[PDB]
């Protein structure tokens, strides 16, 4: 019973939650009213895991899912929607304002009296849960409830459960599309929160979804439909391991081991290979080592930042469909004889790998085209301290004025706390950088024999 | 002129409750840098800041580099009344968290040999006048005390029904208070009994850390007045100098005091108030840096004093040709160690200086180092010399 | 559950508060006898956000009509939609304040403001969840200005954390209706730069200007004028009606547009703006819409952006589009008018969509630009206030109700501050020697 908890905060955390669902409710057969007719067409099974859905008498699956936002609009679309009958009547809607794109209101003032009802729930989940395996936190950096509201809800968690593991997908702020003017405050407050209490922090950029989405996909006018179903599909290639049988299973527990060499340095980039138009998918073979030359690629990464600036500290392929090892032992070699692709000295063996047999799913009304093949990379590098970088220097930018202060501290916070998270922050990217350097260049002392 | 500020921070001893817990010291201070521990994170490195004046009165019977009342009352007080007799504007401000020291530097102990700012400085003013007081020389001193309490003024001293007084701009003498009671002092006496009763009437809340905590700045203005008789038939007023004496309530964390309501409206005030002051202290600090740097610029700017009515009234005292003072208080406990930092980084302000790094070698590797360099040395003399 | 009192006081305000509460029954589907007789289901999922229920399935809308003038309350009573209003709501009195400041702030609003404080507390106790308010009137004129000006702060007194916006309709350099707008307009401005989160900016010239050289209206009326401040007033609260892929609320365009707390009057605009025989010609497209919306001509505040710098805009976009489009429309707009931006702000372009158009369009933007150039305005009226104060020009007025100069003092010496403060954040920076 490997069960996990998904919570959504925030607008971008429950519009991906809705295109995650409608991901996972195809995948296992479940309609959207919530029963499951291939248990009564065929008479039995496992296909209504425990892995996302819990099963009751009636018959009827109900997702392991926590919408949580403080806008009533965009769950009460949901209420309303194709999916209403799926979820649980609770939805932990605060009947108010929203935190305004403000850490503080959403941290200390308006936060507060909900994040009760919320954890109450949180745990009515768990208590049902039997050997839980993680919890995955949707969110986005920039936002109010989506930076203050979910600091809170992390540190709540890691007080009361501690040793489970805690992922989180997140949308960082892009180098030049924006759409708020606060983004910058927000993203470094909450950066104390991210580093201290998550285990593994997934990042996405919209302006590189945005080239996928334009170049491979051929969409000239993408939307954030899209995005939410390229990063469902990530999610899913993340979780199939623990649903579907395989040749080499991975669990969360095994990502965190292997991807995380330190505590500090838990923040992979993520890539999905075969992001490709049906009218492309002819004229192409899709095979491994295609899928695997197209992971490393720098314009598939889902960041905006060039891998070949840094070196790779740890790799992590999740292959599914019809995947045998002789072709992914063959690619690796591939990618270990070539110089662009630089690896830190101190960790030789650089790749963890995983197969499973279950296939990509498409989604009806979607983009992606069905492939036989696909996988998942995701990737610990250094590189990602440059986007941190250009943060960093927006930051500057807007707090050697005090611009925008005067909102912040009327909520609760003082000039103390920024100062707090920019020292925080440069001493990560310190820790980054040195971190990447090589071993001591070879302490060869040419000791002669006995000293 | 300009108006330059002088930043002092001053750490108090161990009181009853601390002397009786095991708590350890954390703060360090050496010549003008103050270093702070975190209890929590024994190598999380010390933080280090810089001041223009850094007092240990940590230990009471000290000797050695003791940061005697009288020695900051030399440092600060003195020059301020002298100033002040020349006829500009003194302002000193105080500030400090609940149990950091503020209350006794602003009014000291009631034995007279360790005196606060203001008794020194009434007592130094009562007297260089009782000397001067010639036949040519007709010296007034008049008293006011007032408080801001969520950017509302309020009369301390008058006993009428506490509302809320309205703020005027005059033309010449700037912005003032209507219908604010202004008396006359004769003695260092009647400004302690006027203080007292005014300090009887300000708006004190209970929070966590303390059950008595100032919920509003304040203000006890001391307006002083010079009168001349030239060699002439008239009498003229030299000048008119005002020495300010407030009492800015201390920044906060709903962290740290988790109240609803009323609370946190107060708090959210004194925050946006004390952001707002820090902004025009360092500002107005700014021009000096600015104006020395290069010579002259004549583009006054714009510094921001209609953004809080705290800065409002205090647009005199703080600008023009005047002078200002920042006086913080430091609890030396492990227990307040955030709080302590966090004025710290409120002490940091008003020039933002570089305190760079700051770290010592192991004595032992320091006499390692000496042996070695001193062997080295000598080895060399005998072989050179030819007797190694 | 969001949802704002509006006011409107003096006879500009209730023109156009006649004219936006037309515009919102129709966008709503609301009967002027008060019932429903839309087509969408969406209509009613916030129609509390401008209206209340009562027994017969009829909705009355949060509106406080307010004036010294019964005239101007007859007219609106006897109107297409004069019988929509709750009738307990009609506060008035007698012997308007004739264009005096002092009147209707000091001696004659004095004692309709107990009532309706009264009607407005009324009204928001029995809010669900109170946002902000909204006053709709005109700074130059009498009652108007006054009076909007001790509702502020009375309001302001009573509900601080609440959001304020006030759409004002201020003098403009030629056309001039009224002898004594430069006194009434600072005394106004003395009050709103103290009492107010949000101001929005317009005058008369600005939308003469739309009407003739956009929409090409030989013979425009007034009618037309409050039709444009209705479409933008609709356009800046859309979003806490409809549901949109990334949402605003009136407190997220306060956040992301007041750098400063006394930083916060607005230019408005609205888009698209075609004259009939000309849209057949045009493709509605997002570029189309970025283009008119920083146009400066479709400018509502009559001061051209392009003598000044843009401390912060925002757009609500309304209708169905790609994100892609609208990001890339506005990094093009901030990457090609580099001079044309502060430049210490990132990104100075907030952005929201929703995903309901109005009614008979297939998409709509609005826009709202705080920029420096604004200050030209306040200098304008300086001007003339210094002007008139030098000689004591129509001074003897105001004093015989009670006033004394050194307001006027503090009013125009606040108002020079304003527009320093404005100068500071602009002109490009620079070195020295
Ligand atoms: C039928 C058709 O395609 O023609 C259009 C039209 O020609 C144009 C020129 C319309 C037209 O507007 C004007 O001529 C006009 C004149 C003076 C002042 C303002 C508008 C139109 O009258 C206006 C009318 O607009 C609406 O229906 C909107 O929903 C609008 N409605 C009202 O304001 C309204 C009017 C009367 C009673 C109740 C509501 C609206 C806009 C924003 C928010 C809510 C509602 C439309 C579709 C048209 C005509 C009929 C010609 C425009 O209308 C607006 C502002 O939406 C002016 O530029 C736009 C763009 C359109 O292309
Ligand atoms: N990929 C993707 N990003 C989204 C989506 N919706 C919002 N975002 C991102 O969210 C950021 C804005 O912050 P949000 O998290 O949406 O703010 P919020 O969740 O509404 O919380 P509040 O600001 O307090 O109301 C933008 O930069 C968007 O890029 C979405 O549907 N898909
Ligand atoms: N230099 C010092 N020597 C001895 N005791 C000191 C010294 N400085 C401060 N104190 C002690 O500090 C206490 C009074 O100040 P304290 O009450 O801590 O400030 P506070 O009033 O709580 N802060 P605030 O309320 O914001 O003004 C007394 O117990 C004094 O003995
Ligand atoms: N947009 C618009 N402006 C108006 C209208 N009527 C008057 N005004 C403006 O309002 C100003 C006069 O203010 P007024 O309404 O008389 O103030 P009041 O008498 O106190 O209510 C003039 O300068 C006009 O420009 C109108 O119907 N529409
Ligand atoms: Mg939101």
């Amino acid at each position: 019973m490997r069960e996990c908890i998904s919570i959504h905060v925030g607008q971008a955390g429950v519009q991906i939650g809705n295109a995650c669902w409608e991901l996972y409710c195809l995948e296992h057969g479940i309609q959207p009213d919530g029963q499951m007719p291939s248990d009564k067409t065929i008479g039995g099974g496992d296909d209504s895991f425990n892995t996302f859905f819990s099963e009751t008498g009636a018959g009827k699956h109900v997702p392991r899912a926590v919408f949580v936002d403080l806008e009533p609009t965009v769950i009460d679309e949901v209420r309303t929607g194709t999916y209403r009958q799926l979820f649980h009547p609770e939805q932990l809607i605060t009947g108010k304002e929203d935190a305004a794109n403000n850490y503080a209101r959403g941290h200390y003032t308006i936060g507060k009296e909900i994040i009760d009802l919320v954890l109450d729930r949180i745990r009515k989940l768990a208590d049902q849960c039997t050997g839980l395996q993680g919890f995955l936190v949707f969110h986005s950096f920039g936002g109010g409830t989506g930076s203050g509201f979910t600091s809170l809800l992390m540190e709540r968690l890691s007080v009361d459960y501690g040793k489970k593991s805690k992922l989180e997908f997140s949308i960082y702020p892009a180098p030049q599309v924006s759409t708020a003017v606060v983004e910058p405050y927000n993203s470094i407050l909450t950066t104390h929160t991210t580093l201290e209490h998550s285990d593994c922090a997934f990042m996405v950029d919209n302006e590189a979804i945005y080239d996928i989405c334009r170049r491979n996909l051929d969409i000239e006018r993408p939307t954030y439909t899209n995005l939410n179903r390229l990063i469902s599909q990530i999610v899913s290639s993340i979780t199939a391991s623990l649903r579907f049988d395989g040749a080499l299973n991975v669990d969360l527990t095994e990502f965190q081991t292997n991807l995380v060499p330190y505590p500090r340095i838990h923040f992979p980039l993520a890539t999905y290979a075969p992001v490709i138009s049906a009218e492309k998918a002819y004229h192409e073979q899709l095979s491994v080592a295609e899928i695997t030359n197209a992971c490393f690629e720098p314009a598939n990464q889902m960041v905006k930042c060039d891998p070949r600036h840094g070196k790779y500290m740890a790799c992590c392929l999740l292959y599914r469909g019809d995947v045998v090892p002789k072709d992914v032992n063959a690619a690796i070699a591939t990618i270990k004889t070539k110089r662009s692709i630089q690896f830190v000295d101190w960790c030789p063996t650089g790749f963890k790998v995983g197969i499973n047999y279950q296939p990509p799913t498409v989604v009806p009304g979607g983009d992606l085209a069905k492939v036989q093949r696909a996988v998942c990379m995701l990737s610990n590098t250094t590189a990602i301290a440059e986007a941190w970088a250009r943060l960093d220097h927006k930051f500057d930018l807007m707090y050697a004025k005090r611009a925008f202060v005067h909102w912040y501290v009327g909520e609760g916070m003082e000039e103390g706390e920024f100062s707090e998270a920019r020292e925080d922050m440069a001493a990560l990217e310190k820790d980054y950088e040195e971190v990447g350097v090589d071993s001591v260049e070879g302490e060869g002392e040419e000791e002669g024999e006995e000293y | 002129a300009g108006a330059s500020v002088k930043v002092a921070v001053r750490v108090r001893p161990f009181n009853s409750r601390e002397m009786s817990r095991d708590s350890k010291c954390i703060i360090q201070m050496s010549g003008s840098t103050t270093t702070i521990v975190n209890p929590k994170q024994p190598k999380e490195t010390p933080k280090s800041f810089s001041f223009d004046y850094s007092y240990w009165s940590h230990t009471s019977p000290e000797d050695i580099n003791y940061a005697s009342q009288k020695q900051v009352y030399r440092d600060i007080g003195e020059e301020m009344l002298q100033h002040a007799f020349e006829g500009y504007n003194v302002c000193i401000f105080a500030y400090g968290q609940t149990g950091a020291g503020k209350s006794y530097t602003m009014m000291g102990k009631q034995e007279k040999d360790q005196q606060g700012i203001i008794p020194q400085l009434c007592e130094d003013l009562f007297s260089r006048i009782n000397d001067t007081t010639n036949d040519n020389m007709s010296y007034s001193v008049e008293v006011s005390y007032m408080e801001i309490y969520c950017e509302r003024v309020r009369d301390l001293l008058n006993p009428k029904n506490k509302g809320n007084l309205r703020v005027r701009e005059h033309p010449l003498l700037g912005p003032y208070v209507e219908d604010l009671s202004k008396l006359a002092v004769t003695s260092y006496n009647d400004i302690q009994d006027l203080m007292d009763s005014g300090n009887k009437a300000r708006t004190v809340a209970a929070t966590n850390m303390n059950e008595t905590s100032s919920r509003s700045h304040a203000v006890f203005n001391i307006i002083f007045t010079q009168k001349r008789h030239d060699a002439e038939t008239n009498i003229t007023t030299e000048k008119v100098s005002k020495i300010s004496l407030v009492d800015l309530a201390g920044s906060e964390r709903a962290d740290s005091t988790g109240a609803k309501g009323t609370r946190l409206k107060e708090g959210a005030n004194i925050n946006k108030s004390l952001t707002t002051l820090g902004k025009v202290i360092s500002a107005l600090a700014e021009m000096d840096s600015g104006p020395n740097k290069n010579k002259k610029k004549k583009k006054t700017d714009f510094i921001p004093y209609r953004d809080s009515v705290l800065t409002w009234l205090l647009r005199e005292n703080l600008g023009g040709n005047s002078r200002t003072a920042m006086v913080a208080a430091l609890s030396p406990a492990d227990i307040n160690y955030d709080e302590t930092l966090s004025t710290l980084r409120y002490a940091d302000r008003a020039k933002q200086i570089r305190c760079n790094a700051v770290i010592n070698e192991d004595l032992n590797n320091k006499l390692i180092r000496e042996l070695k360099d001193e062997v080295t040395r000598l080895r060399d003399l005998l072989y050179a010399q030819g007797l190694g | 559950m969001r949802e704002i009192v509006h006011i409107q006081a003096g006879q500009c305000g209730n023109q156009i508060g006649a004219k936006f509460w037309e515009v919102i029954s129709d966008e709503h589907g609301i009967d002027p006898t008060g019932s429903y007789h839309g087509d969408s289901d969406l209509q009613l999922e916030r129609i509390n956000v401008y209206y209340n229920e009562a027994t017969g399935n009829k909705y009355v809308p949060r509106a406080i009509l307010v004036d010294l003038e019964p005239g101007t309350m007859d007219s609106v009573r006897s109107g297409p939609f004069g019988q929509i209003f709750r009738p307990d709501n009609f506060v008035f009195g007698q012997s308007g304040a004739g264009n005096n400041w002092a009147k209707g702030h000091y001696t004659e609003g004095a004692e309709l403001v107990d009532s309706v404080l009264d009607v407005v507390r009324k009204e928001s106790e029995s809010c669900d969840c109170l946002q902000g308010f909204q006053l709709t009137h005109s700074l130059g004129g009498g009652t108007g200005s006054g009076m909007g000006t001790l509702l502020i702060s009375k309001i302001r007194e009573e509900y601080p954390d609440r959001i304020m916006n006030t759409f004002s309709v201020m003098p403009s350099p030629k056309v001039s209706d009224t002898v004594v707008e430069p006194y009434n307009a600072t005394l106004s401005v003395h009050q709103l730069v103290e009492n107010t989160d949000e101001t929005y900016c317009i005058d008369n010239e600005a939308l003469y200007d739309i009407c003739f050289r956009t929409l090409k209206l030989t013979t425009p009326t007034y009618g037309d004028l409050n039709h444009l401040v209705s479409a933008t007033m609709s356009g800046v609260t859309t979003c806490l009606r409809f549901p949109g892929q990334l949402n605003a609320d009136l407190r997220k365009l306060a956040v992301n547009m007041v750098p400063f707390p006394r930083l916060h009057f607005f230019m408005p605009g609205f888009a698209p703006l075609t004259s009939r025989g000309s849209q057949q010609y045009r493709a509605l497209t997002v570029p189309e819409l970025t283009q008119q919306m920083f146009d400066s001509k479709n400018m509502m505040a009559a001061c051209d952006p392009r003598h000044g710098r843009y401390l912060t805009v925002a757009a609500i976009f309304r209708g169905r589009m790609s994100m892609k489009e609208v990001d890339e429309q506005m990094l093009n707009v901030q990457n090609k008018n580099s001079s044309y931006f502060v430049e210490w702000i990132p990104n100075n372009v907030k952005t929201a969509v929703c995903d309901i158009p109005p009614r008979g369009l297939k998409m709509s933007a609005t826009f709202i630009g705080n920029s420096t150039a604004i200050q030209e305005l306040f200098k304008r009226i300086s001007e003339q206030f210094t002007a008139m104060f030098r000689r004591k020009a129509f001074l003897h007025w105001y004093t015989g109700e009670g006033m004394d100069e050194m307001e006027f003092t503090e009013a125009e010496s606040n108002m020079n501050d304003l527009v320093s403060e404005y100068q500071q954040y602009q002109d490009a920076t620079a070195d020295e020697q």
